[PDB]
DNA sequence: GTCGAGTCTAGAGGAGCT
DNA sequence: CGGGCTCCTCTAGACTCGAC
């Protein structure tokens, strides 16, 4: 079963091609084939035969439609039909007015006509509009919620708001969540409301789905980050009248209009306490009802627009599948948090010890006014403040004498205890110490007071001055208009001590071995430091950008090379920078990760598979984290999650980097998923191919993309990486930047950043050679620009339109880069939607026990039972094949190359990580996952291994 | 100026100049600590006791004799204990023969008490009692700070802080790693240079796994702490008999506990911290500095100022803060010399109770870290000192 | 019996052949278990603050457990002999009858010796501590350490005060120390009449007092006082007297040395007998366990978390706490109360369901046997206050 | 009437993901 | 003309209100 292209590219095997495209395809146009040959041989690419990859023989499930497009339409309609019915039931429903009074009872209360309140276990209907309020003072347990049904209002009150007990359990369970159980729940952030639903944390997948009005708003009238900034600042410019921000008030104004919404000025659910919520119960319930009603009106105004602008049901089904993400955790999650926090505290304590010692040594410069001669600390606040106001041995004394001397001493001490009257009610904050030292010390009244300058950190503008950082023998100086830099002495036009700068530079040059004498970035004369020039530090993004802290991770090579040095010398500077590099991720993500809403299931809620499995431990915890995903958070309709889509991968020098490795499947369950290989690059190629001659590999770019293998390291990313001598993970950035609009300057800067051996001229030559290339990538760019400049920019595969704020009529020539990148990125999102729909179809038809775990822009992880891991692998490979075939069909190409027909390898692992073989060595996990947490290495399997293990069948 | 000379003149050390050499200090053959050094060692032992017994689950105290039962070991170098009266009785009075003198000397090496070299044997003797105390619920531990004798022939004495941890064999390696990390963090906590404290896995003559902590002294690294993953052989040697009296309850099954020995040298640790701390200022940790408050006086009226200083002393002492009464010193010295003296003595605070205190109560408080002078009311001094000491912990 | 109760409750430790009246006073075995060690540490802390912190010009001293060793007679203390040296002589080359006599002579003449009293160690540090006080007499040196006396070898933990005082006020200082030590012993005693002072004369005719404790078998000299004079200091510092004389007024005087030698081990025995339903009413400044935390109902996890927080707070506040909630098999409330009373536990705290509702916990006092409900946040302050009031 | 301390917000540079 | 996001800490600026 071997097939070949007119351009000799190995296409699909006969067995798979007959079942996908079918026989009777029209013969290729001879003129088109000759044109493709002429274009392909022009760049010296014609010839060079590729080794025939082994053929594949699989009996795919019947495609019960007419072709690929009809099959996917039918699948998506079947998947998202009942949810559309629930949505339609809301639009045509008349609701009784908001009840005058809100019940104080615990549980769910159903408001009938005329405000009567009735106790009900759970809401009865299937369609709801939901808003959940949480008292942030008492953690993450929900406080109250108001729901709208097609026939009645609903309100929910927790036991913590009513009973008022002294202490509540700090670990959450399904018992103290919001019960809501083919069901649809609408809301502005359904994910936040979903995270508080009791039935959502069960391993068994409840068929409830969530439609988000903010995601629909991004799909319909969304804005980019620049567009959002401009719109907020102003709160062609006609896009402002058709678009709004993600806030519910702005969305309600845009779609429904009418009186503006008002938020509670008190903000008791965020800043207040539980007692305040008890006192202001009715007011908060009314505000929640207002939010729910506004959400309902927004949904009414948004659903028809979203259906019209995204006519393909695959988009809606993919959004519904992206709204049910689920991440399992165990008791090791708590250990991960503790250990990461302990390591962070230890490293921060070491760094603060060094910084505090340096600061304390600096405080001795007040004597003799010696701080004015320090090259670093001359500009600080060294001012002081006055304190504000309104013989022979006598022998052993006898017992009475001792008593008298003790009582007289006490009385004298206690008499003055009442002279406190002469002092201000507000205690001064360290008047004796200098001002810069005062700013670094907490006030004695603070509940978190620590001795010394405990507030010091590497991110402060005084820390580089304390460590006496020198760049090529030049002290670092901060300019508010230009960021960090350094002072080069020798210029001859509290005062800056340029004499000290000259002395330090002379000492450094005579010691290390150095000799208009410096070029660097550029002498900015606006700073006007007497006797010194201000040169900005080199930034990784160009000379225009400013450096905010010389302790960035990009200055570690400059620290090692000796250009950047610390004043105390030794390893102090390198240690500080290495601690900063190991703690930056945790410093920025510890609140997010630690405050993740983890609901620990009891043993009864766990299924029999988890408990019966040998790996089950009766002394361990079992729970789940539901990531709060916005299914369409970008103009490209990508998912958005503040933490899990920003979760750093395991690194040898990053505390807490094992975050995803801590997402561990429960016993009896395994995580099966795969990553699409060269996804958007291949989408761009197949677009360019369908625009030139209507066959795979017709363009040179498509020919380069198709020919190669990832295992052998000869794919286009690997080829570019070998050409420029950088890692493939950086060749990804290079190629994607070139595809998405990066110029030669970006290429040069990226090469110099990633290849320290290259000079400016070598990087420039490499960039110009790879960009000069009537080029290889001309057809792709032409098709992308043609789609973008059309009056109705739509996705080439599913037809989903661009946001109304990005149509060419509204915006004429503005933000064109975003609108041309939208084609490829929304094509990738359509790829994800098709993958989700096909995976759900395969899981449903063949009864594979599993559910959607998480997706990050190219990945599709599934919590599959261990008994069905290889069936899931085969299903995922089939879905990849079908998605590529769907792209080819919708672009007009009636064939599929074999190279891109399957995943390189499907990862079957007990935890989420980039690679199967990784043991996740980390400062917080120094022994690895196998030694500390007992997670073995799984299996990464190609198509042939899966076929061998499953006999090429999805049924058992 | 050398650290040893400064610590000797400030009474952290003791001994003649022939005893202040590196070899003499490391040997442990002489008392090497003055009153300030003894207080510093007491503070270090108190911190060790806190962190290893008070805040650790299932750790209990134990005291064992400096003398161990005599054993006819092949090559043990432990010094033996003999009765001088018996030696005189054999030598003098009735006259024995050449063979009899051989028999007596053999009996000395056979049946005579020997000075302890490690605290492991003492801890293993009280294993059954601590089993009874915990209802045989593993894991537990026995901690003890005492003096152990090392042959050098001179006899050297070293203060040893040892925790014998009885853990099941399943989690021995995990508990050993936990103890290694905990001890390294404990040593680095009070250290101005945590990098100078390190670790290095090592093995013994019998191939048992282990690790040793080190402190980079100016001459070289020294093993200030050892952690051995000992087996069940020591328990069986100390308890030859029924296994039912040795087994502990690990979860649901009885297991002979694996023994981990965490032996640290408090004397060598004090020396390490004296080197770590070292204008001439010993930046010792606030939780280890021997003297935490120093008091002075003004320029009259002397009687009332003294009365106030006595009251403030008593107030500070009753709260548990060591105080140096520098006012009672009849020798006059300038405040600069007094402050330098307090710096070299690792005095955290120096209080100046002047005549102006009698008016309002404002006493000049100077901190060792910043050398800056801050005014505070007398009633607030005790609370500030308590807060500072509880926050530095 | 008291000894059996102390043994079962880990105040004592030893075989029944070691927990006898003669064996306990001997010191040839480790007679203190964990609770006994904690009680002895409390006694040492009370002695130390009352003599070295609350006193003027009293300083710490640490000395070796070995003495230089001399051929002088009347020294029954066990000597140090190198094991390798004895093996080398007996094996390898064969000595003669005379040679082995010389070897035994060398051991008596030159070898280490175990200290009998802490007096010599303090006297060796006389010059350094005199320089610490700028030669200004008077001053005192204190030390708590184990001393070795022939019985086998017995070990007694001694708290000795060596007070250097001018010859003029020797009797006044001696009486001052006598009354202060008598008050210190009687401070913690439920029966302060059991402590007595008797004038005693040294074998050289020097006067002093021997503080006894009226044990059920008879008085034992828990503490002994002596006006040793300048003889010992002159013996330990032969040569020039300039380094011996201290500055007292305008005169330079060799200070008379006062010995105040206690027995912390015998003092611990005395206080165990004084403290003795079966309850050991130890003084709050001496009781090893001061708080006992227990749980009373379900849920176990939440109550255990509350108890963990309370235990952490109390430990951070310096209060010794017995984690009784961690016991897998817990006895009845009456059995726990009896066990705590036998173990000299000041207070018993029980955390129940009501604690989760309002924070009120059942607090029990050992001395009165009266239950009380107190708020959680007010337990730590109550305990700290109670300890401060008992101290003063 | 005025100075200084919360307090709240906005902007800039850095850093995680894809 | 790399793009689509997310959040953080630090710092400057404006606003508010109590104590002298
Ligand atoms: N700096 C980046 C990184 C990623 N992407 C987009 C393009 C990719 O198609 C998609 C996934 O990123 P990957 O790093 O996974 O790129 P590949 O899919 O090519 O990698 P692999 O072949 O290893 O799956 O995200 C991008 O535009 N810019
Ligand atoms: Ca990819």
């Amino acid at each position: 079963q071997l097939r070949l292209n007119p351009l000799l590219i190995q296409m699909l095997s006969r067995g798979l091609h007959e079942q996908i495209f079918g026989c009777g395809g029209e013969m290729p146009d001879e003129a088109a084939v000759q044109r493709s040959v002429e274009h392909l041989q022009k760049h010296g690419l014609w010839g060079q035969p590729a080794t025939p990859l082994p053929d594949v023989e699989l009996r795919l499930p019947r495609l019960f439609g007419g072709n690929l497009d009809q099959h996917f339409r039918l699948l998506a309609q079947k998947q998202s039909l009942p949810y559309l019915e629930a949505a339609a039931s809301l639009l045509e429903a008349q609701l009784p007015p908001e009840p005058k009074s809100w019940a104080w009872a615990e549980g769910w209360t159903r408001y009938g006509p005329e405000g009567e309140a009735e106790p009900v276990a759970i809401p009865e209907e299937r369609a709801l509009v939901f808003d959940v309020e949480v008292c942030l003072a008492e953690g993450t347990c929900p406080t109250l919620a108001v729901a709208i049904s097609p026939s009645a209002w609903y309100s929910w009150c927790s036991r913590r708001l009513v009973e008022e007990r002294y202490s509540w359990t700090s670990q959450l369970s399904p018992a103290d969540l919001i019960p809501l159980g083919e069901q649809l729940v609408v809301g502005h952030n359904v994910s936040f409301d979903r995270a508080h639903i009791r039935e959502q944390y069960l391993i068994q997948d409840s068929r409830m789905r969530f439609l988000d009005t903010m995601s629909m708003h991004m799909a319909i009238s969304g804005l980019s980050s620049f567009q959002r900034s401009l719109w907020m600042g102003a709160k062609s410019w006609d896009w402002m009248d058709i678009s709004s921000a993600n806030n519910l008030a702005d969305v309600h104004n845009l779609y429904v209009g009418g009186p503006p919404l008002e938020k509670e000025p008190r903000e008791l659910f965020v800043k207040g306490s539980m007692r305040d919520i008890r006192e202001n119960f009715q007011d908060l319930m009314q505000y929640c009802a207002r939010d729910v009603w506004a959400t309902f009106e927004v949904f009414q105004q948004q659903l028809p627009l979203f259906l019209e602008r995204c006519p393909h049901p695959v988009t809606l089904a993919g959004m519904l599948e992206m709204g049910v993400s689920y991440l399992p955790v165990n008791q090791n999650w708590e250990r991960y948090l503790t250990e990461a926090q302990n390591t962070y505290e230890e490293l921060q304590r070491e760094m603060k010890k060094s910084l505090m010692d340096l600061a304390n040594d600096a405080c001795q410069l007040l004597s003799g006014e010696r701080y004015k001669e320090d090259p670093w600390l001359w500009d600080l606040e060294w001012d002081l403040q006055e304190f504000k106001q309104k013989q022979e041995d006598p022998g052993p004394p006898s017992e009475e004498e001792e008593l008298q001397r003790s009582v007289t001493a006490h009385n004298r001490l206690q008499q003055l205890r009442s002279t406190t009257d002469l002092l201000p009610k507000r205690p001064q904050h360290l008047p004796g110490h200098p001002g810069w030292y005062r700013k670094l010390c907490p006030r004695l009244d603070d509940p978190a007071w620590a001795p010394g300058p405990s507030l010091l950190s590497l991110q402060m503008r005084v820390t580089p001055k304390l460590m006496a950082l020198t760049w090529d023998g030049f002290p670092l100086h901060y300019s508010d208009s230009h960021g960090w830099g350094y002072l080069v002495p020798g210029r001859r036009d509290v005062t800056c001590p340029y004499r000290a700068i000259e002395s330090l530079y002379r000492k450094h040059c005579l010691e290390q071995g150095k000799q208009t004498y410096h070029h660097g970035n550029g002498p900015y004369n606006d700073v006007n430091i007497p006797g010194c020039w201000f040169f900005k530090l080199p930034h990784k993004d160009g000379n225009n950008y400013n450096v905010g802290s010389p302790f960035a991770k990009d200055f570690l090579p400059k620290m090692e090379d000796g250009t950047l040095q610390a004043g105390p010398g030794g390893a102090s500077g390198p240690r500080a920078l290495e601690i900063n590099k190991m703690i930056s991720f945790w410093r920025n993500a510890h609140k997010r990760i630690s405050s993740q809403m983890v609901v620990w299931l009891p043993r009864s809620a766990l299924p029999r598979v988890v408990t019966r499995h040998p790996s089950f431990d009766e002394e361990g915890h079992y729970g789940a984290i539901l990531p709060q995903v916005v299914t369409a958070g970008t103009i490209t309709r990508r998912a958005v999650e503040p933490t899990w889509l920003t979760a750093s991968n395991a690194r040898p020098d990053r505390v807490g980097s094992e975050l995803k490795a801590m997402v561990q499947a429960p016993p009896g369950y395994v995580l099966v998923g795969a990553d699409v290989d060269s996804q958007e690059l291949w989408i761009a190629a197949v677009l360019g191919d369908a625009h030139f001659a209507g066959m795979h590999g017709c363009t040179a770019f498509g020919w380069m993309t198709l020919q190669g293998r990832k295992s052998r390291g000869t794919d286009l990313h690997s080829k570019t990486a070998a050409t420029v001598g950088i890692s493939r993970e950086h060749a990804k950035i290079f190629n994607y930047g070139r595809i998405y609009g990066a110029g030669q300057s970006f290429a040069e800067r990226l090469l110099m950043q990633f290849n320290h051996r290259l000079t400016r001229q070598e990087a420039a030559e490499k960039a110009q050679q790879m960009y000069a290339v009537g080029g290889t990538e001309s057809e792709m760019f032409n098709k992308l620009e043609s789609i973008a400049m059309s009056d109705t920019p739509r996705t080439p595969v599913l037809g989903c339109c661009i946001s109304r704020a990005l149509e060419p009529s509204v915006v004429q020539g503005e933000f064109i880069t975003s609108r041309v990148n939208w084609v490829v990125q929304s094509s990738a999102v359509d790829y994800l939607h098709l993958m989700l729909v096909a995976m759900k179809w395969l899981f449903e038809e063949f009864a594979i026990d599993g559910r959607f775990c998480i997706s990050i822009h190219d990945e599709v992880r599934y919590l599959v039972r261990e008994e069905d891991r290889y069936r899931a692998a085969l299903a995922l490979q089939i879905t990849n094949l079908l998605t590529r075939c769907m792209f080819a069909y919708k672009l007009g190409l009636n064939d599929l190359p074999q190279s891109v027909a399957f995943f390189s390898a499907v990862d079957i692992d007990q935890c989420l990580r980039k690679e199967v073989t990784m043991d996740c060595k980390t400062p917080s996990n120094p022994t690895g996952m196998e030694r500390r947490y007992g997670i073995p290495q799984g299996e990464a399997l190609d198509i042939y291994q899966i076929i061998e293990l499953t006999k090429g069948s999805l049924e058992k | 100026e050398a650290l040893v000379d400064l610590c000797r003149r400030r009474h952290f050390f003791s001994g003649t100049p022939q005893q202040l050499s590196t070899a003499a200090l490391l040997s442990g053959c002489h008392a090497r600590f003055g009153p300030l050094g003894v207080e510093l060692r007491k503070n270090l032992a108190s911190q060790w006791w806190s962190s290893m017994v008070v805040f650790r689950e299932q750790v209990f105290a134990v005291d064992s004799l400096h003398q161990e039962p005599g054993s006819s070991q092949p090559r043990d170098s432990a010094f033996r204990l003999v009765s001088p009266e018996s030696i005189r009785e054999i030598l003098q009075d009735r006259e024995p023969s050449k063979e009899q003198l051989v028999a007596f000397l053999e009996n000395l090496l056979k049946t005579s008490g020997k000075l302890r070299a490690t605290l492991l044997h003492g801890a293993l003797e009280h294993y059954v009692n601590c089993l009874d105390l915990v209802n045989r619920k593993l894991p537990f531990g026995l901690a003890q700070i005492g003096v152990c004798f090392h042959p050098v022939t001179r006899v050297g004495e070293k203060t040893e802080a040892s925790l014998v941890w009885f853990t099941p064999t399943r989690t021995s390696s995990q508990w050993l790693d936990f103890w290694l990390r905990h001890r390294l963090l404990w040593w680095r906590k009070f250290a101005m240079s945590p990098s100078n404290f390190s670790s290095a896995d090592c093995q013994d003559e019998l191939g048992r796994k282990g690790s040793k902590l080190y402190y980079s002294f100016p001459w070289g690294k020294e093993p200030i702490e050892t952690l051995w993953n000992l087996g069940d052989q020591e328990l069986l040697h100390t308890y030859p008999g029924n296994v039912s009296t040795i087994q502990g309850r690990d979860g649901r099954k009885n297991v002979v506990p694996c023994v981990l020995s965490v032996s640290g040298d408090v004397d060598l640790g004090t020396l390490a911290y004296l080197y770590d701390s070292f204008r001439k200022v010993l930046k010792l940790h606030p939780c280890l500095a021997p003297i935490k408050v120093a008091l002075d006086v003004g320029k009259g009226p002397t009687v009332e100022l003294r009365q106030v200083c006595q009251g403030l002393l008593n107030e500070l002492l009753e709260n548990g803060i060591s105080v140096w009464p520098g006012y009672s010193e009849t020798v006059h010295s300038s405040l600069e010399q007094l402050h330098s003296k307090y710096d070299e003595m690792s005095v955290l605070f120096s209080v100046l109770v002047t005549e102006t205190t009698l008016e309002n109560g404002l006493i000049q408080l100077r901190s060792r870290d910043t050398t800056m002078k801050e005014m505070m009311h007398i009633s607030k001094l005790r609370d500030f000192l308590v807060k500072y000491l509880a926050s530095a912990s």
